[PDB]
DNA sequence: TCACAGGATGTATATATCTGACACGTGCCTGGAGACTAGGGAGTAATCCCCTTGGCGGTTAAAACGCGGGGGACAGCGCGTACGTGCGTTTAAGCGGTGCTAGAGCTGTCTACGACCAATTGAGGACATGCCCGGGCATGTT
DNA sequence: AACATGCCCGGGCATGTCCTCAATTGGTCGTAGACAGCTCTAGCACCGCTTAAACGCACGTACGCGCTGTCCCCCGCGTTTTAACCGCCAAGGGGATTACTCCCTAGTCTCCAGGCACGTGTCAGATATATACATCCTGTGA
């Protein structure tokens, strides 16, 4: 069970879909548990950088909104999702200094 | 029915450009938009549809849409997949 | 009277509109227009809103995404004003 | 009627670790679905590869380590390849 | 205590047509006795006067007697003895004729006997007949009910039959007629109450 | 303990075409008690009044008895005796005419007997029948049911069958009918339950 | 030997029966090689998701039919629909 | 015994239809394939193999040799439009490039 | 080893340039240059080893670096693949 | 005397360049620098010559489209010179 | 009956500085007990737990006891016994140690007495003191008021008056305290009836 | 039965320091024992085990013994004695050291001994006091309840707080605490719930 | 300052000499088609619910239309630095061997794990079943 | 008629149990992996010789950068008109769901010929060298 590697994500879940996806004829058994150590993982680093978000504007409460910025304030993230559209994401606040009155 | 792409409208593609940045916008761009426009969506509609079609049905799905935007090297979230 | 002269509304609208997640373009006309296109490949074709929501904002994200990269073509030449070339350029650039 | 799949209930466990006291709209739990959807294809997208490529008979916690490390940046491999490792070390104690 | 058995209430005319009447006062506040055709029940205050008009077809035998007796009208209370509560049996209200415990009386008649039943338990009042005076088609007696239908420890709430029978000199039946009574401090209130729950 | 026998549940109407009959109580959640003909099954509280009706095409012999004895519907759970719960086996809620154990009562009858079988260890209820008042079409008892359904150590959520019996003088079976029964605290929401279900 | 398979023989008798008086290079021919197994590879991932998402389990001439009109652009697409047809069809039919 | 004819033979197609199913059916891709599928697959490749051989044998006309060199394949590729796509982000080995000199860069 | 990237020669870069139709250039195009070639070579590089480390051998083939190039869109053909 | 104008030679370069197929880097530097990077990751790796040549195919191959993109970003600001600035255009534009 | 005397309501916290107190409880419409520091008055249901705090300013010896009794608050009635009504004096509620007659009952504690003064003719109530543990500030005592004060026949809706006294192992007075008391059906409504005619 | 005494249960670390300590258990389904530090409450399933640690600064002597008892929390049922149910205290259950109305057990314990107290009436179960294990900072005892809270006719729904004492070989007091019981069938959703609340 | 003709350089075509492409034959090794049986997929038909499509009215914002001034943009001109080009010298690369070791590549054998299947017990949510207080009605006094 | 005051059913909450799906545990058989050993090729290392490329220095023009003036595009603001957006209702079709039947496929078995791999020989291409065609640079013309 989950509590055995004391993760959160649940592993006969993603053993299932290895065994499906046609991905491969077989698994051993501790593939699914790596795997789902690293979307665990990857997703506490998501949620983290988004509840800051969430804070910064005063909310108690993630919007897809947190999540786009969260993202974009992490280079590591950026790239790996550097091709990914996010729904009602908006995007940074970034002007170009050439465009400001001076 | 017909004439629809003058739906897509100049103060439109102006706020589209200000989240690009956009300080000042010449006259000839909102046509160029629109062409631009266009394309992207003939692209990924043939795509979509082709998907609708292959499954034989007649109504087109978030699903549909998502795996046409997939495979042109762009991932969208929150609709499903 | 009061005007301003021109410019500092279009850098507040930046900001806003960066800001901002919502739709920028019209709600209903967009869809006509995913119809009158869609039906040149197939007649009675039946449209999911959720479909149509897909399709406004990946064409939004990708004329955004245009857009910044023809703003920087334009910063590039040094003009103010971005034109259909810089458009051109970065599409040609990008394996259009 | 039908029932249906999505990692909800676990991203909202995980975001109670980060944040105890921060909520989440349905729309962003949205989108965490559409990421680890995602981000699990890569993954076993990849990992098929390597096994098809050196022809072996399944996949393993290495094909999988192999294949986050060319997926992930270099930083977020090292602590995912850490939790990995821990991960399939508990399991195989427990 | 329980009674060993159930005294009927079918309505019986008999050989003289009998049936019972009553007077057609208002719902007024302040009134003390009030009676509905609709429902078959009288409203009366505690202690006050409750005419009840005793009608026939033909005149019956002298020595026939009139005996009032109440039940619980629901089924299961039924084998119940109805009797004054704790408090009006011990309070000072007696007439020099009436019982300390029995909750119906006769007032103006001299004539009046009350019957605690060897057998059954049975509180009764009982009155020689009377042919009706000269003027009116009917003989009216005039009863007071000693106990609100609420008192705890009495009736407690649950509702009562005055039973009316007609019977001669060993007591047998020659006939029987029977109507719900609520004893109530507020008598045309609440007739117009349960009359107008008559159509919900 | 357990039981030697099954008491027969079988439908018999008899010489005297004995059915039974119950009250159109509605489904208010804490009515007293209410039947359901679609489930042929009563609902009532902990020693609430539940009205039985009995009908007959023909009127029995003088020193004819009804008696009430419940059994488990469920077939393996048949041969245990059913009876009250060890709490209410020693409370003392006893009308100084039921044994403490006995799930059935009848109330208002001072005729009432309570039976322990020897041979069989059943326990029942009996009363002498009697016929309508004329003008009335049945005759109506009034049990007590002693445990709720649910009771640990009782009857422990298992269904339960009243079989009621004609009997003669002697406990002949003159006619028998049986119904479903559940003691509850709120029997108008439960029915309401049941009956919705019988569309599911 | 070892043995790896390749399509030299078809490519060049392919050539033969377009420019008959012409020949290959090795080179030239090790990148019709990769061409064929790129574009295999492409058609052949296409009807996979193509069965994955309608949940269905046979690859049939269909779901190729489909993945190459997606692969191609539609000049190319709809004379491959043509041969492909003609060969299941004939193919059915002898 | 009926004496063997080959799917390839009864199609009338050069490809291997065989070696096809194989790939096709094993090497994790599918859960099922069905015999019309490979050949189908096997015309497309032939046809589109057969396009750039055409177009590429008549790039070592023009460059008047009898044998086709990688660069011939490269112009095929590049002066065809819808080839151009499909293979659009394609490296070839010794490809060169078409001979494109933008106008403003010519002398005047 | 050290410093071949100076191997990189500037008329080397020229050459390169030349092909893409480049005219004529700024000497700060060469230390750029190297930079982006680096870049690029690098990623290349460390996917192959990577592949090379999973077959868990000491010598990287043409086909680790076909499939390091392939997924960054970079399918090569000649080598094999 | 003869003495070419500064900036002609180019042209001809520049189709015999695009014309030939050879590749413009030579071997033995290409191939240390290979070596080079790869020690930072593991020490004792070893290579095959046609694993060099592939590497090195790509990398020119890389750099040419490269220098394409440069070039017309060269153009649309109206330069004849190529600059640092046009080559970060180009890349920053495909998402580099 | 009457009383020779009228007890005397005077508060007196004496040597041990004797108070009462009380739990702050709401006034939800049906609460069983609450208390108004604005009237000194305490609204409870007859027969539930009625908690009085006990305070003082050093322990008492042992020995020491604690009394209640009642009075009526209106002049013209305090010579009157307070007791219950005929009906609730007869019913069967005895807890085994509290005598029927009795108003103010102690519920829980085995060492409670009963007292019917044989020159006064005042009925109280008497626990021992018991002292709380050194860091708890007070002793409850869990009274219980056997009547409503609307009880015909007894209170008959005069207001009363609860006198606590302490008092040692003798019978002589330590300390007295009073609140008033209105046993009735609904305690938080009548609470806030009250306190808002405060403001009338 | 009522009991003549209420024991103390105020906090007296004493001469050892002595403290309560609880395993960290969650509040999953199927928990047999988890501790809330919040509400001071335990909550626990019927006859599991129930870890309930001993800590102390320094180690009494050999001979001192630990000793668990229940009493209700609120004050008016305090003087009751917490016992089993009927059901449970006649079912088969006992494990040949505890007699069969005991709600606490003790389990693994040989030294175990069960108190019915002679002048008090109070059950409660006593064993040894051990020093912690080498390595260890407390000493477990595995308790055992015999009934849920909501168990008829026993805690019939009131909370208990179980009471332990440490005392010497003649049981005299050497340090004392106490912790809310809830015995149930979901502990984990009825912590949840209480834990809940305390935000609400 | 801008474009064409002759000569020079780069790219394409022919002859002489040498290598590679190509063509033809024999033995070995599955690979392939022909053949048969059974779980399953896929196909076809029937039924019900929700969404899509279509229609009508009111209100607000969007958009359309018009005018004036600022700035941008474009055009033109001038000066200096860097790049480009040519010539000469030096080093490395390329070319062409010469030699040795490790790794890769391949084959064989045995053990453990995975996969697959069944059975048993727990996780999770839904439901089964009872008591309090509140709402509201029932019933009395001023 | 308004306020005084008691009692029963309902909403909700309190608290015990059921059904469905997942996880855990055990067994059996086969394949792949793991581990070891052996052979050959390629890689890696080393040395010598020749030519081209790169590097370094010198010289000139064009391009880049900077600056000024002129004209038209665009922005900003006000007023008027049109469709969007919003809200509500109805009917039909499609999609989804369930049951039943036939044919494609998969899996297992047998046999024969072709292809593949290696071996052998001749002709035409490849390269090197020499000549002709296309583009660029220098000189000439406008």
């Amino acid at each position: 069970r989950s509590s055995r590697a004391g993760l959160q994500f649940p592993v006969g879940r993603v053993h299932r879909l290895l065994r499906k996806g046609n991905y491969s004829e077989r698994v051993g058994a501790g593939a699914p548990v790596y795997l789902a150590a690293v979307l665990e993982y990857l997703t506490a680093e998501i949620l983290e950088l988004a509840g800051n978000a969430a804070r910064d504007n005063k909310k108690t409460r993630i919007i897809p909104r947190h999540l786009q910025l969260a993202i974009r304030n992490d280079e590591e993230l950026n790239k790996l999702l550097g091709r990914v559209t996010i729904a009602q994401g908006g995007v940074l606040p970034n002007i170009q200094a050439v465009l400001l009155p001076k | 029915l017909r004439d629809n792409i003058q739906g897509i409208t100049k103060p439109a593609i102006r706020r589209l450009a200000r989240r690009g940045g956009v300080k000042r916008i010449s006259g000839l761009i909102y046509e160029e938009t629109r062409g631009v426009l266009k394309v992207f969506l003939e692209n990924v509609i043939r795509d979509a549809v082709t998907y609708t079609e292959h499954a034989k049905r007649k109504t087109v799905t978030a699903m549909d849409v998502v795996y046409a935007l997939k495979r042109q090297g762009r991932t969208l979230y929150g609709f499903g997949g | 009277p009061h005007r301003y002269r021109p410019g500092t509304v279009a850098l507040r609208e930046i900001r806003r509109y960066q800001k901002s997640t919502e739709l920028l373009i019209r709600k209903l006309p967009f869809q006509r227009l995913v119809r009158e296109i869609a039906q040149d490949f197939k007649t009675d074709l039946r449209f999911q809103s959720s479909a149509v929501m897909a399709l406004q904002e990946a064409c939004e994200a990708y004329l955004v995404g245009l857009f910044e990269d023809t703003n920087l073509c334009a910063i590039h030449a040094k003009r103010v004003t971005i034109m259909p070339k810089d458009i051109q350029l970065a599409r040609r650039i990008r394996g259009e | 009627r039908s029932r249906k799949e999505s990692y909800s209930i676990y991203v909202y466990k995980v975001l109670k670790q980060v944040h105890p006291d921060t909520g989440i709209s349905s729309k962003a739990m949205g989108i965490m679905n559409s990421f680890v959807n995602d981000i699990f294809e890569r993954i076993a997208g990849e990992a098929s590869r390597l096994a098809h490529y050196n022809k072996r008979s399944t996949i393993t916690s290495r094909e999988i380590q192999t294949a986050v490390r060319l997926l992930l940046p270099g930083e977020l491999a090292k602590h995912a390849v850490s939790e990995g490792t821990k991960a399939v070390t508990k399991y195989t104690s427990a | 205590p329980l009674s060993s058995s159930v005294p009927s209430q079918k309505t019986y005319q008999g050989s003289y047509g009998f049936r019972l009447g009553f007077l057609h006062s208002g719902t007024a506040k302040s009134v003390t006795c009030t009676y509905s055709p609709a429902l078959n029940k009288m409203f009366c205050q505690l202690a006050k006067t409750c005419p009840v008009q005793l009608w026939v077809d033909s005149t019956p035998p002298p020595g026939t007697r009139v005996r009032a007796m109440a039940i619980y009208k629901q089924s299961q209370h039924m084998t119940e003895v109805v009797r004054r509560c704790p408090h009006h049996e011990r309070c000072s209200d007696s007439d020099g004729l009436a019982p300390p415990q029995h909750l119906i009386r006769v007032e103006g008649n001299l004539r009046v006997e009350y019957l605690d039943d060897r057998n059954t338990f049975r509180h009764s009042v009982v009155v020689p007949y009377e042919p009706p005076e000269v003027g009116s088609d009917c003989t009216t007696i005039h009863y007071n009910y000693m106990c609100n239908s609420s008192c705890m420890g009495g009736m407690n709430r649950r509702p009562i039959l005055t039973i009316i029978t007609l019977e001669d000199s060993s007591g047998n039946l020659l006939g029987r007629n029977s109507f719900e009574v609520r004893v109530c401090a507020c008598p045309g209130r609440d007739r117009r109450t349960e009359e107008e729950n008559l159509r919900k």
